[PDB]
């Protein structure tokens, strides 16, 4: 949470918050209407935006469930749309959060010694998250679009 | 009387060792088969069974 | 280093005054750069990686300097200037955002050119790789804000050569 | 080489070479005629040898050359075969100096960074350097072929 | 560092080629003198400790350095020139058995002569220290084994000059 | 299914300042009027008095 | 530039511009309207100016694309072209710089030195910068021909 | 060196293009300043003497600078004082009236830190001499040729510490 | 004259006049018309111009004729009056010569050697010639008023 | 500088040792190339400057380099190219009939990198330029006298590189 | 001459002219017979190798005789001929002298000056020297031919 990332700092520089974080925590506790509605909004249309996330990225890179590929075969496909799906769910922790720090201690810490000993793109996952990020905008109000935006693009520049 | 017109083109530079001009030729002998288009269109795969249960 | 407000807040400072509207103008000139400035910080943080590749795709890429012989030779120095490119793109973000080149001189030229002398890098190579960078993120960004960010690359290139 | 090898450990532990590391040196001085005869046939064999490693690599996984996939023109099948033709070179520089430094320190530290930025797959790289490893030993005899697999078996494990 | 083998390996990647037939004639070469620098070597390595109580004697014993203000007087300065000289000679049979002498550059040579100028260390009396050290070790190992570890000594002698 | 494919060699450059490839074009449509080839002996010169005595 | 070149004749004494030298700054700073003007009527006429006066240069001396001659095939008649506009773009640099100093700079000094290596004849380059001159001063106003013309001709008797 | 003419020309002429449309409004700019440096440079060398006198008498004069151990003291060190004023305000003048700092880099910063080091010369007793020098032209200039003159005399003082 | 000064340039650099000495010497030529106009107000109203300038620099400098002065006495003071004279027919020979020439060749080199001799305070002399400039500048036109002042300022910058 | 005799002669008397027969060898082997190194300096003074056209030509021409960017635009800097090939052959041509590259060593090399790196000029251009003008001058002198060309301007390139 | 050659060396060194000029002076004045022999043969065969030439250099670079060019009008092909004739003769002189010195005295030095004050291309005269060099070579017997050619592509170099 981003209430809990001013404490970090506040204790770290070992005294209570400053006028900015007191500002962030205050700015935060008014728009988390805003940002609860954009993460029901994503959570009611996930499967939407998941899977047509996935055909989109299949069709950017047919190598993906190209034989002799990771996610060639039903189940492999299977597997990688439930990616798709945990990834958006994390995003979705994030938006409620308010930073990226759920999003890191949950699905980007290792995530590249996993997706290596998967023997994974994650590239391609980061094209996949580009893609989920598209369709969520695209059926998402233009100003929400901004907040899904910024953590769905953090996420893709971290596994970038 | 032959008179050999100079051209615009600079004179072409040897081929080095890391260039991979010199194995252009060698992939196109190899012809390497790609794969055909997927038609996996994923819209009737849903996330319950199909992923692994083991 | 420090942004435009505080430079400003430096300059009022040293007359030990209050800020006047030879100030106040300036103020506002960087707020109403502001949104602009972070949205162009968050496309590049978006794809951090990306213009570093194509940048390196059309500078280095397939040519002397990636060939036996040249400096980015060999996947260790391969990986050693894709690093350091990663440092020119994250503190060119650093001053777009502040609004300051302070941060370039301060973290960045300050011996860079000496220590790439030593170690025999091309500067010219570099150079070039740089405004690669430089014209990628601005193709990415947009017009304004890939402007910023192409004179805060081109300090970054004129200090380092 | 294995006298630098040898010569590092030596001043890491700040003493003169041991009998038995002198020792090592002269049976590598002594054997080399072994070591510069299968350099020799690796330098020969180069074309044919990298030739047959890079399409059966193909046939091997076809995703590399698929569309979407790293190398899918001509072009970027040749840039296969250069990188292939360079492992294939440190491998002999490997097998003459008689130890791993060289290719190390050529195209072994770094080269995940390397291939992530390129976007390769650091797998398949493995694979097409388990295939010049298989046509080599098949262009080898047994014990020369061991020797050489090595070489091969560090820069595949290294890969990996 | 760098040695015989590493050096024909260097030579041939800086052009990317592959090892032709002079590169492995220079091998041979190398591998032909390898029994002669294991055989020095070994006996160095036996006789370090004499070959610098000799060359300190016949060089630099009973004489203004080691007179009292002398730079080897005061016992841990006396201690402080038989270590030194005793890495001299082992990174100059670490060179010989190399057959290249960029052990000494990147490793005995790299700010020695800074440490001496700053120090006051006689240049001049370690090269003649040095010297002594390659009469006595070539000697010990014969004028044409010899040869090779006293042109390690030089170049380390010509590198302090 | 764009699949667009990755050329690393460098593709044909536009035409940048001072390319003579600019000026060819213009250079065919003015077409200069190449001399033709003369006739001359010189060998039948007696030069004595071809060359001037101004 | 006239003002470093004044710049520059004044600090080989290391004094202060003489009242002559900032008259001619006024003079140029004043005019530089209309030298821009000039700027911008011989910009503009580039391609027909170089097109009309290689064309005159040709049949003026037909050796220069004579067989066996300095430009005799097709690449080299463009070559020479090409070289026109070079020394068109430094004339109109030097107009509005006011000085030539740009000229010298660019594409006057160790030209000499240049057409003896290429073996081209000053003299006929001389004569195609004196048919851009006529053929400038035909498509300009009167007191711009004249203003253009200084430059043309300090070029043709310098280069010539 | 180079001016702001010079500037365009050949920013143009690297790229190997005519004068496109920013290189002209950069040109009408500068003939626009025009006359205004024009009678700067000619105000200045009319009180040539004048400017660098009352700086001396107000920053330098009648202290420690001028005192015994501070650097002034002695009529040849004045003297030397006196001549390096006048190089500084001639080539603020040749700056002034070209519109770059080429002039001054080139002809000003090269070297001069480290050899007034080396003479031990006061860094801030010299910028205070530079700032006295500019009131006093613009006290005689005007406003904005004021300015822009203390602007140069300015970038001289960064360029001297 | 500056038709001399770019002349002596020219021969120096060893080439033909430049496109800015050409138009140097033609403004000058037009212009010679309100030069001479000049001159001849500057001879007319001399005896005025020197003497309000020498009233002026007395009561700016009363010691310079006060007893123990250089300009003390009746001859004394008539003699500072006779050096403003020759120094006023100097300014307009450099006016009507458009550069500073004859004033450096007459009045200025060696004057400071000379004014050194006799005692006289050069720095007295300088505020002389600006008195002189302000009444010559009332007296004379507005427009032609900064061309004689930049003369005057030339000749106090080099006399002061 | 030195050529084949005068380093012999230097070589046996920092030795303090007479001519052996190694050094008589040496100088009939020298004696034996002379005709060969007139008869090519020879030719090489007849067809200086068409050598050095043609491998411009063959090598420097339609390219970056010629065109504004490239270090080669201008008169100037095509002059300043020219000059330098020219220099690098005549030097050559002296180091082949002197038997020894000493001349290039203290007239050519030392610090012709630095002032190379100073002015940004390219080195690989440069050696791609020497390259040529050693085919040029192989096929006007023959094979043999073409070699002994050669290696002395392949070490010119060494050092350059 | 070889001789005032050698004077003037030992002039400049204030030298005796040593044993290492003498003999080559003896040798020289020795194997005069020959010189002078090469003398008679270039004089007697100078119309018909001056034809040959002109021949040659006119089928090499016949826009020199073209109208455009300088040679054209049957009377600067005279003068062409006229001036192999000259340069030949200095050939001749220069044998027999056995040095360059009237080489260089006679139509060496400021040749290119004359060549630019008469439009001529020196290095198409080059060309030419070139072909009366190689048809004297003809017309001699080798060593006699190597003698000459010393002095032909000396001047072929200068020209140059
Ligand atoms: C499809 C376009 C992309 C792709 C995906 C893909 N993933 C897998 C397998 C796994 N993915 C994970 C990742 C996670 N599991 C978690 O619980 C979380 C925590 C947030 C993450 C990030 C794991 C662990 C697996 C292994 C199975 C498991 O979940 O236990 C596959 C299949 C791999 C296989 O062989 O089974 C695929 C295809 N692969 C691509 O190439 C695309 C970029
Ligand atoms: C008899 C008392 C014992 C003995 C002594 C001995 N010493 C030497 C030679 C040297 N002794 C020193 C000692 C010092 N130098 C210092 O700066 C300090 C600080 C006080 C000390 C203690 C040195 C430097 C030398 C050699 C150099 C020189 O003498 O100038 C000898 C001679 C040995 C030789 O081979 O020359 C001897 C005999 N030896 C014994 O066996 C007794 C126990
Ligand atoms: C890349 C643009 C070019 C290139 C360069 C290159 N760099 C290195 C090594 C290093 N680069 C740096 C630079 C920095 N470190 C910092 O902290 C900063 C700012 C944050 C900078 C700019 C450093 C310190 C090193 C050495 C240590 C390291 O590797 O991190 C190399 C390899 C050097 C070597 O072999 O030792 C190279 C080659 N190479 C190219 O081809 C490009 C033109
Ligand atoms: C082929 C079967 C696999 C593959 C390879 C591949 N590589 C590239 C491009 C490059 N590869 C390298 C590698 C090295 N350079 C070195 O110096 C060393 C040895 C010390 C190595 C290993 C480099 C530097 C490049 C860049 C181009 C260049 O050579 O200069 C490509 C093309 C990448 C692109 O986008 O163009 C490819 C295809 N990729 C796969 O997917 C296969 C598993
Ligand atoms: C045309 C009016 C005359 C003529 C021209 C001619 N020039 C060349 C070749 C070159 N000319 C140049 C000159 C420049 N290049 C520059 O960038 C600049 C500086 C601004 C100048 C002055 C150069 C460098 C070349 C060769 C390389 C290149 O083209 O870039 C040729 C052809 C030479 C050849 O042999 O290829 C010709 C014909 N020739 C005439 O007869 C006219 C009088
Ligand atoms: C008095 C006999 C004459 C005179 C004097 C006068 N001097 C000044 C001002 C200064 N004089 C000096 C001179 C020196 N300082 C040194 O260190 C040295 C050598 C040790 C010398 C020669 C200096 C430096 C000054 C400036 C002030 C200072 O010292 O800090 C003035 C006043 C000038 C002003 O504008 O304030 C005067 C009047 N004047 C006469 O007419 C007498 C003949
Ligand atoms: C006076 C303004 C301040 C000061 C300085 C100071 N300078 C010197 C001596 C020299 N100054 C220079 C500098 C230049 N010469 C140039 O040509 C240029 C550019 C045109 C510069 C900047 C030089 C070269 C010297 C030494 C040679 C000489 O005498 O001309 C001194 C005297 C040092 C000495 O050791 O004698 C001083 C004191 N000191 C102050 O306090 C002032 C603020
Ligand atoms: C031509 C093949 C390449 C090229 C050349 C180029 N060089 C310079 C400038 C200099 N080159 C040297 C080098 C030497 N001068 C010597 O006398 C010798 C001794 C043997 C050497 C090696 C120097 C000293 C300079 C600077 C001084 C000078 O006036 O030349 C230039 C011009 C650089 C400039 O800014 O003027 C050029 C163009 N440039 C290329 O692009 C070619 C690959
Ligand atoms: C002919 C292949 C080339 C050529 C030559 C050419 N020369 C002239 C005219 C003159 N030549 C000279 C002088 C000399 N010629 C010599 O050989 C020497 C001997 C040392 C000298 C001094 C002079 C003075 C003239 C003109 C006056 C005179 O002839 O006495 C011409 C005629 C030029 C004209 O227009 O009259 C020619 C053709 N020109 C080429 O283009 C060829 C490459
Ligand atoms: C594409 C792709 C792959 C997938 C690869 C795939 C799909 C591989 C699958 C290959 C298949 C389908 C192999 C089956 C082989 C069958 C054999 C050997 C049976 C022979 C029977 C015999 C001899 C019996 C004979 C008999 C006997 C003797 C009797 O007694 C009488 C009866 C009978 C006739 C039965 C990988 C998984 C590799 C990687 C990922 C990837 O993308
Ligand atoms: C014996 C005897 C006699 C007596 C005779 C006697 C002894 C007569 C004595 C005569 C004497 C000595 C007269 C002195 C006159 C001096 C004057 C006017 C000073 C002028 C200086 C000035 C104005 C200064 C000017 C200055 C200024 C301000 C400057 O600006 C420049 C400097 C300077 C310093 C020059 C009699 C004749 C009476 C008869 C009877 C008898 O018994």
């Amino acid at each position: 949470s981003i209430v809990t990332k001013s404490i970090v700092n506040a204790d770290a520089e070992a005294r209570y918050l400053s006028p900015g974080e007191l500002d962030r925590i205050k700015a935060f506790v008014t728009g988390g209407a805003a940002r609860l509605r954009i993460a029901e909004t994503l959570t009611g249309s996930r499967e939407t935006i998941v899977k047509q996330a996935g055909d989109r990225l299949f069709q950017k890179r047919p190598d993906i469930v190209s034989p002799g590929g990771n996610a060639y075969g039903e189940e492999m496909t299977a597997t990688c749309l439930r990616d798709m799906d945990y990834y958006l769910r994390l995003v979705t922790y994030g938006v409620v959060s308010g930073d990226v720090t759920p999003i890191e201690e949950i699905g980007l810490v290792g995530v590249r010694e996993m997706y290596r000993s998967l023997g994974t793109p994650i590239e391609a996952v980061a094209q996949s998250v580009r893609e989920m990020k598209e369709v969520a905008s695209g059926l998402m109000s233009s100003d929400d679009a901004a907040e899904a935006s910024a953590y769905f693009d953090f996420v893709i520049g971290k596994m970038s | 009387w032959q008179n050999e017109v100079r051209r615009f083109i600079p004179q072409e530079k040897k081929l080095t060792a890391g260039n991979p001009m010199n194995f252009l030729g060698m992939a196109r002998s190899i012809n390497p088969a790609a794969n055909t288009i997927p038609k996996v269109s994923a819209q009737n795969i849903n996330i319950e069974a199909s992923v692994p249960r083991r | 280093m420090q942004d435009a407000i505080t430079a400003v807040i430096n300059s009022a400072d040293v007359q030990g005054k209050y800020l006047d509207g030879a100030a106040m103008d300036k103020l506002k000139s960087y707020f109403a750069s502001g949104e602009l400035r972070v949205r162009a910080a968050s496309v590049i943080s978006a794809n951090a990686a990306t213009i570093v590749k194509e940048a390196v795709a059309k500078s280095l890429l397939y040519s002397d300097v990636t060939r036996p012989g040249g400096n980015m030779y060999t996947t260790r120095r391969y990986a050693a200037c894709i690093r350091d490119l990663d440092y020119y793109l994250r503190y060119a973000t650093y001053a777009m955002l502040a609004g300051d080149a302070s941060i370039l001189d301060e973290r960045v030229l300050n011996g860079l050119k000496e220590t790439y002398n030593s170690l025999g890098v091309p500067i010219s190579s570099t150079v070039q790789a740089i405004q690669a960078i430089k014209e990628v993120t601005a193709s990415l960004v947009g017009a304004d804000a890939g402007k910023e960010m192409g004179v805060y690359l081109d300090y970054i290139c004129s200090g380092l050569s």
